[PDB]
RNA sequence: ACCCAGAGCUAGCUGGUUCUCCCCGAAAUGCGUUGAGGCGCAGCAGUUGACUGGACAUCUAGGGGUAAAGCACUGUUUCGGUGCGGGCCGCGAGAGCGGUACCAAAUCGAGGCAAACUCUGAAUACUAGAUAUGACCUAGGGGUCAAGGUCGGCCAGUGAGACGAUGGGGGAUAAGCUUCAUCGUCGAGAGGGAAACAGCCCGGAUCACCAGCUAAGGCCCCUAAAUGACCGCUCAGUGAUAAAGGAGGUAGGGGUGCAGAGACAGCCAGGAGGUUUGCCUAGAAGCAGCCACCCUUGAAAGAGUGCGUAAUAGCUCACUGAUCGAGCGCUCUUGCGCCGAAGAUGAACGGGGCUAAGCGGUCUGCCGAAGCUGUGGGAUGUAAAAAAACAU
RNA sequence: GACCAGGCCCGGGCGACUGUUUACCAAAAACACAGGUCUCCGCAAAGUCGUAAGACCAUGUAUGGGGGCUGACGCCUGCCC
RNA sequence: ACGGUCCUAAGGUAGCGAAAUUCCUUGUCGGGUAAGUUCCGACCCGCACGAAAGGCGUAACGAUCUGGGCACUGUCUCGGAGAGAGGCUCGGUGAAAUAGACAUGUCUGUGAAGAUGCGGACUACCUGCACCUGGACAGAAAGACCCUAUGAAGCUU
RNA sequence: AGGUAGACAGUUUCUAUGGGGCGUAGGCCUCCCAAAAGGUAACGGAGGCGUGCAAAGGUUUCCUCGGGCCGGACGGAGAUUGGCCCUCGAGUGCAAAGGCAGAAGGGAGCUUGACUGCAAGACCCACCCGUCGAGCAGGGACGAAAGUCGGCCUUAGUGAUCCGACGGUGCCGAGUGGAAGGGCCGUCGCUCAACGGAUAAAAGUUACUCUAGGGAUAACAGGCUGAUCUUCCCCAAGAGUUCACAUCGACGGGAAGGUUUGGCACCUCGAUGUCGGCUCUUCGCCACCUGGGGCUGUAGUAUGUUCCAAGGGUUGGGCUGUUCGCCCAUUAAAGCGGUACGUGAGCUGGGUUCAGAACGUCGUGAGACAGUUCGGUCCAUAUCCGGUGUGGGCGUUAGAGC
RNA sequence: AUUCUGGUGUCCUAGGCGUAGAGGAACCACACCAAUCCAUCCCGAACUUGGUGGUUAAACUCUACUGCGGUGACGAUACUGUAGGGGAGGUCCUGCGGAAAAAUAGCUCGACGCCAGGAU
């Protein structure tokens, strides 16, 4: 009845290295923030970005990000400055914030 | 056999009462005319 | 017994048996079939008494076919004994069914004899089966 | 050995740790550990400072390879057609070769499957940006309140979790089994429904009222409320408890075969000569197994669906006359029932009991919680203090 | 004639035998035993106890003294350094 | 019995052998009994006897183990009767372990999955004394098994 | 000063674990599980690493593989050489995934950026650690130039701290000058593999044992589960001279029961006594006999099969601790189960869980072995419920005896 | 201002092949030779250098067809967010919201920018 149980020669692994796009497309980013880390050039470099040692795509300058169209089944990465960015008080944040202080500037 | 049973909380999830009649779950409340406006209650006027 | 041969891994999981079986439910070769209803786990044994029963009422002429092969693996572990200690070794081959999949194909009896030799073979089996003319 | 002393030895272990009210209120996870029932740091409490704006809601933009689907890739697979190459036999026995009851690469056509396959590719989720004024005062002014994070100081517990829904793994797609992922409840949550019943359903207990409305669930009596209504269904005590299978039980629907030039079921009728038929000559003779499955005589008959024989003989059923005189025969589909259904102190739907006081569908009343409403009282916080509210 | 006062036989295992032993769960097949063998020791002996002095051995000296194993008696006791 | 070949320091001699060793196993055969998993003798497939941790025999001896017979009987068939010491009643003296509180039924259901206490039924005047032990997971000893503690202590190399 | 006795001493002798032990594993990289952000467990499924290269690096220029078909000496399915056709299925030092076209793949020329001084900024996270890096400074490489180069197509090839060691260096240097000794920069020394490393240095046994704890954790019992067991049923190939269905029923399918052997670890470790026997019960039916039936391949007798039925009954011995089993003599028959495998505050103690002793075996040894053998202390005055008896009170409507 | 040919992109298979036709006035390519510059792991095949006497055949450019390749709906269906329900048999059904892949209709034989040179 009591049999017994057979080892396995299994169970071994590595913790997920945490791969994939850290800054998204149509977002922000600096000179030297982190866009994507792939193991392979899945995603290509673009204009106005760095390609390091391990297919590491970085941008060099401000500006949102970019994934463009390769031409034959590819994608690439570029970053673009953006020209004005406007900034309404008309706007409910903008409303909310100014409530809010004039809250704070009143109790105290 | 092989017909593992209904016990524990599983018992209470097979057979709990309920309803599953479209006609009982409708209903709720019954609707009446408000009523007109009413005097205070203990009008004072003394002492 | 109608068991693959060298399949790419051993043992595998068992997922489940969601949805109707959309693509076995033509019938290509017979003018008589035998239909599934309720999903299921079909051994080779299974299959083989079935096949073997169906065609002891074929008799004087008409061809048979088959429309399912198992591939799926099943293991059961070292009998009487704790549970872990990794996988066993897989014991027999199944197919997959789900609902409204064509088990067995028949061609060229009467009607007649078709029809009562399906309901061996639908006594055979595990699920509750159906006769399907169409072919 | 005992006695005294070091000595109140140490004990990540067990037990125990005493007055009252008010405010907030967890965790049972990750990581490491001579660590696994301990401890550290993070995560989640309290408290007190600083920084700002979010939260919930709707709407865009991003990269995903999962459910799905698919067979172009990687494997796997069945059948057919084309068929290199292979199996076996035949020759004037060392040059030479031809047959071939035959297994079959590779492509083509049809047809499947795949956690570790993808020419495809959802819903959610994740990241980001956008837009919207939550409750109380005469479309704003000025008001009163509630409403979320980031950083840091001081100072905690926790680090045994449990069940349920889903997505999976392990198991025997056994377990009140085990292990992860997302969410609910318990844990730490009273009350009502569930007979009793942590974890299911409803709902979050500041306190008082011998007021009211309702949620979930119910309205024959035990025991609050309809022995209410109208239309269907069951005949089983089903209504409490399970399948493969069995079936002129009963009710409804559609489709389908014949039928007062007369069907169906009963009822005396007919149901033939070569057929000892060729066949392995022991016999298969309408009926072991083979094929052929004749055509005549005809109101009709198959060289035969079954019984009966060593084989014949014989008995039927197919069909057709005749008697007879009105709706009947064979499938499909459901709805509600029956059998299948057998255990150990004694009945077990909660009990009585019920032919509805059960099931289905619809219509309206009512009951029903510590939920909400009303009427009064307390304490917090909004500042400091009182009144005044708003929230708690 | 009361009290008092052997039951006997046949076959096997273990230990020869009387003996000793777990006070308060074990009395035996366990220990001991006569007998056997090996090895040490020449005397200021080996061995033992002591820091030492010295004590036992022994007021004995190889037919004696210490230690290991076996366990009367009979027949035996092989191969391997 | 007879040979071939490998390894090893060497491959068990005499004797004994299913035994205080034997797993398979109640080995098989014969004896003993109407019937014998124990017993006696033989076989040898000695899981895993073996020559001074001696081998094998042996008259005697044993509150030794283990089989069989005769005699004997209440050991038993299968109980029965009687005598004492209690038990029982009366008077005198007078403890104990135990004890959350106890107004302390049966059935089935429920629940930390085995209820006098929760639900439904059933049964049941209140209260002594004699007898009986099924339950109170009865009492007794912070399980002596099992596992844990970077516990303790003996003993070994 | 060097050797040399567990003779004697102090200690050490890991954790995980679907109870422990026996095994297996312990660090890192890839894939799946993982649920289309990341993350994610199991003693889940699959594999790898503990390097290699002076060029397989850097740069400058040049090249397009692999597999087939057809022709061609030896040469064939395949070496070399030409043409054709899909074109990236090849290769990429080494497992996998992601990548790589005139390429990151293949060849050649020249070399050493496999360099010093740094570094805005991000990713990854408990901490420790890890990762990418625009750009500047110097001094080079290669190219005509623009430019590219601080190792490798990317992800594994690795260990902190203390300490010591070697090369560099007026930085200190205990009265002051030196020196001894430190510091500073560059570097070397771990299968510290139990790989966040307790020490420079550590194994066993206890049935002679003890303490603190645990129903967080096994053995007995219940519970869940029902794989195994027990009992039924559907199908019907076939056996039965003929005929599946008198009697059996292959291949297969579906159920119940909770008596077996398991799985789980939910109550009980501040104790619920483990087998068998005696005594005394009771209950279930899946019926051994006794009552009453259908079918029979039922002449009768005697059966076989199966339906109803649980009222009653279901022997005495030999052997074994045994339940079970076999055998002898019987008999209407020698039923099978539940009740903590009924019943130890009712009994027994033969078996099994203490200390002694022995045999075989395992162990260098102490000791060990569901291997065997001989010997080995079984408590209790009944509070309550419950039972068998038997009184007393009261009740029964005025009180009594029959 | 428009259209060609030669160079450069945006845009990458609605843009690619096949089939059929057409272009040398210019521009572009194939044929002539090679002391030398320079070269062949051999070879002026290629690189390079010097010349021109042929040609639109190949390539390249341009116009057509849908034969392939490619792209591809609507509708449904699978699937799924959320609120419920049925089954003990392991999955199914409903409301509310999102919505594939495949298949087919059909769509495609490029578009568009700048510069150099030629022509109206």
């Amino acid at each position: 009845h009591k049999k017994g149980a057979g080892s396995t020669k299994n169970g071994r692994d590595s913790k997920g290295q945490r791969l994939g796009v850290k800054i998204y497309g149509d977002q922000v980013a600096k000179p030297g923030a982190i866009i994507i880390r792939q193991r392979g050039t899945k995603f290509h470099p673009g204009k106005n970005v760095g390609i390091g040692k391990d297919h590491t795509i970085f941008a060099l300058i401000d500006g949102l990000v970019k994934f463009e169209k390769y031409g034959p089944d590819k994608k690439k990465v570029s970053v673009y400055p953006r020209e004005i960015q406007p900034e309404n008080p008309n706007s409910y944040r903008a409303r909310k914030r100014e409530n809010f202080r004039l809250q704070r500037e009143k109790k105290k | 056999s092989s017909r593992p049973q209904k016990k524990g909380t599983a018992h209470h999830m097979k057979t709990r009462p309920k309803k599953t009649a479209r006609w009982d779950i409708k209903r709720g409340p019954a609707v009446y005319p408000p009523l007109p406006p009413l005097p205070a209650e203990w009008t004072i006027v003394s002492s | 017994m109608l068991s693959p041969k060298r399949t790419r891994f051993r043992k595998q999981h068992r997922g489940r048996m969601k949805g109707i079986s959309y693509r076995g439910n033509r019938i290509c070769f017979g003018r008589y079939a035998l239909q599934a209803l309720e999903p299921a786990w079909i051994t080779s044994r299974q299959i083989e008494a079935g096949r073997r029963a169906m065609t002891r009422n074929a008799r004087r002429g008409g061809k048979i076919w088959v429309r399912i092969f198992p591939d799926k693996p099943v293991t059961v572990r070292p009998a009487e004994t704790r549970m872990g200690s990794g996988k066993g070794s897989p014991e027999y081959w199944v197919a997959v069914v789900k609902p409204g999949r064509i088990l067995y194909e028949i061609s060229g009896v009467a009607e007649n004899i078709a029809r009562r030799a399906v309901a061996i073979a639908a006594s055979k089996m595990p699920i509750r089966t159906q006769f399907i003319i169409s072919g």
